[PDB]
């Protein structure tokens, strides 16, 4: 039910494979290059877990706003997400974690919506700006 | 007899569909009940108070036990709950109560003040009160939805509040569910008018607030923390709680007399009134001092004419991506002063 | 290897100037053979990834899994709070743009995406 | 604390202790060091040692 040493060793190998140096931190955009290369018991199925993988990527992008993220942060994150938090956490920490995950989920949902918003805003701004040019001509 | 017939219609509303052709919902059409309100999420108050020891729920040092049970059983208002509906077993039913029967509620409310006594000793007001009480305890939603939705489409808030006040005073109470739903609906209406522009929006808000404090006295589990969090999540706490802090707009955009003319994007500080903003507008727009008492800043969207000495940050607490749009409109000073007086 | 580049490139630069096209062709792309050197000029797993991820960067499921709620006002305030420097001018048009029930279906919105 | 909670706390502590693997990547510029790393890390070498 818990993250073992075999899982930790495999994660360490993957970390040393995605982190070219021995600096111990990676730019957050590289974080996905960790999660999807991770194999075995920690593997995530891209054909079934898309929502969960995206959630993890956004979580490790929020932890520090565009910040570079440490080995310990991603390891804690995998630990939290690999356990049935309702059983293995205290009440206040369970509430904190569940509210965090709720926030992450709605935040990423509207972060998807924002792209459609941007595109439609572009189209309508173009149309209205051309209409304002017409009105300027009417001046 | 009219009151009694209304009661019967109410008590028979769930037994209409079965009586006619099978699957007649598709062949016979009744328009759905229009509901534009999004009640606060989570729901503000407790929907109901449980009976302490219900003789119809099967589940369940002695003398203390009986004493406690007795005391708790005395405290619970058995007459405030729909006894037979609670006591029925739980194993859909559709209700056909068109909007033109709900209008009959108001005449019944009036009749609750009719003292005339029939030759058998029955008084109109007593039967009216009994019927209305039974309806309100059974289903407040069906009996108040008509009014709540009607208010949106017309400027008759005053009438609604008068009717609700008469109802409260004649019945003398609101059982916990009636007040719960009423309060939630009123708050939903307030937020709706806050968001959607309307000609009589702020008037409706004022009318609602003039009466909300009478309902609030009958909500059982309404706590400050929950209210604060819900309102903040809804982004309308300012209109409800005086203890609301909201950083106002940093900047404002004002349009001139002409259409699509170069507007002005002025700054807004924490201690700036509309007077300085209007002075800057006059300076920018090259308006002579002789004609300087005919121009006022007003919000066309919300139909607000701004008073000189009211702080800008108070009227536009929202610090969004979009700055409020104002207009420098010219009019006779007397009419502007009258409108300012009305709005203040 | 797999359709997505991450598990492909552990093999694509461990199992194998021109032969890696047999991997590239899995994407349906046949660039100029000399460009196969242009990628190999990155020689390095993470550099290859950082190059091609943004090369590939250079549908309905998502829409149906974001409709987790949408009344007119709900959309109004959600989008206005989320959105960029709009002026509340387009939003009157969005509330007014097909059924007019006060509800949106995101399938049609994705259709009007382009 | 339930046993699951105790185990969770212990795991948290362990992950706190855990640090990145110290083994550097195998050099590949020269085949010499390549074969050296390959033979050195072979499990049977460790077992015989």
């Amino acid at each position: 039910q818990l993250l073992s040493y075999n899982d930790l060793r495999h994660f360490q190998i993957i970390w040393n494979m995605v982190d070219d140096k021995r600096e111990g931190v990676i730019p957050t955009f590289r974080v996905k290059f960790l999660l999807r290369l991770l194999r075995g018991r920690l593997e995530v199925d891209l054909d079934k877990d898309k929502l969960l993988f995206k959630h993890m990527c956004y979580e490790m992008e929020r932890l520090h706003n565009g910040g570079d993220v440490t080995f310990h942060d991603v390891l804690s994150m995998l630990s939290y997400r690999s356990v049935d938090i309702r059983k293995s956490l205290q009440l206040e920490e369970l509430l904190a974690r569940e509210q965090l995950e709720y926030t992450i989920e709605e935040e990423v949902a509207k972060q998807t919506i924002r792209m459609w918003l941007k595109k439609c805003l572009k189209r309508i701004r173009a149309k209205q700006q051309q209409s304002c040019s017409i009105i300027h001509s009417l001046r | 007899n009219a009151v009694l017939k209304f009661h019967t219609l109410w008590r028979f509303r769930y037994q209409v569909w079965p009586r006619m052709e099978e699957g007649a919902q598709q062949i016979f059409k009744i328009p759905p009940p229009s509901i534009n309100f999004t009640l606060p999420s989570p729901v503000l108050g407790m929907p109901s108070v449980p009976m302490f020891d219900p003789p119809w729920v099967p589940q369940c040092n002695l003398q203390q036990e009986e004493e406690k049970k007795r005391l708790g059983r005395e405290a619970s208002l058995i007459t405030a709950i729909p006894i037979t509906q609670e006591a029925c077993y739980e194993p859909p039913p559709q209700a056909v109560f068109p909007a033109c029967i709900c209008a009959a509620v108001l005449p019944i409310v009036h009749l609750m003040e009719d003292g005339e006594v029939r030759e058998d000793g029955v008084a109109v007001s007593a039967v009216a009160q009994q019927v209305l009480w039974n309806c309100l305890i059974e289903d407040p939603s069906t009996v108040l939805r008509h009014f709540l939705e009607k208010l949106t489409i017309s400027n008759r808030q005053d009438e609604l509040m008068y009717m609700l006040r008469k109802l409260l005073l004649n019945i003398g109470d609101f059982p916990a569910q009636t007040s719960h739903i009423l309060f939630n609906y009123l708050v939903g209406l307030i937020m709706y008018f806050v968001r959607t522009p309307c000609e009589w929006g702020m008037d409706a808000i004022s009318a609602t607030l003039t009466f909300l404090w009478e309902v609030v006295g009958y909500v059982e589990g309404l706590f400050f923390k929950d209210l604060k969090q819900t309102m903040k999540k809804e982004q309308c706490e300012v209109k409800l709680l005086v203890t609301a802090s909201m950083p106002g707009t940093k900047t404002l955009v004002v349009h001139g007399q002409n259409e699509c003319d170069i507007p002005t994007q002025l700054p807004v500080h924490e201690d700036t009134q509309f007077e300085a903003l209007l002075k800057e507008c006059l300076e920018f727009f090259n308006i002579p001092e002789s004609q300087s008492t005919h121009y006022f800043l007003m919000d066309k969207r919300w139909n607000l004419i701004h008073y000189n000495k009211t702080y800008v940050r108070d009227i536009y607490p929202f610090r969004r991506s979009v700055s409020p749009q104002l207009n420098l409109v010219h009019m006779h000073p007397e009419k502007g002063q009258e409108l300012i007086q009305k709005q203040v | 290897l797999t359709e997505e580049q991450i598990a492909e490139f552990k093999e694509a630069f461990s199992l194998f100037t021109k032969e890696l096209g047999t991997v590239m062709r899995s994407l349906g792309q046949n660039p100029t053979e000399a460009e196969l050197q242009d990628m190999i000029n990155e020689v390095d797993f993470p550099e290859f990834l950082t190059m091609m991820a943004r090369k590939m960067k250079d549908e309905i499921r998502e829409a149906f899994r974001v409709f987790d709620k949408i009344s007119a006002a709900e959309l109004r305030h959600v989008m206005t709070n989320l959105g960029e420097k709009l002026t509340d001018e387009e939003v009157d048009e969005m509330i007014r743009e097909i059924d007019g029930d006060g509800q949106v279906n995101y399938e049609e919105f994705v259709q009007m995406m382009t | 604390l339930t046993v699951d909670q105790r185990r969770w706390e212990d795991l948290k502590s362990r992950l706190k202790i855990a640090q990145p693997l110290h083994l550097p990547p195998r050099p590949d510029n020269d085949g010499f060091r390549a074969k050296m790393y390959d033979i050195t890390q072979h499990p049977f070498f460790k077992r015989t040692i």
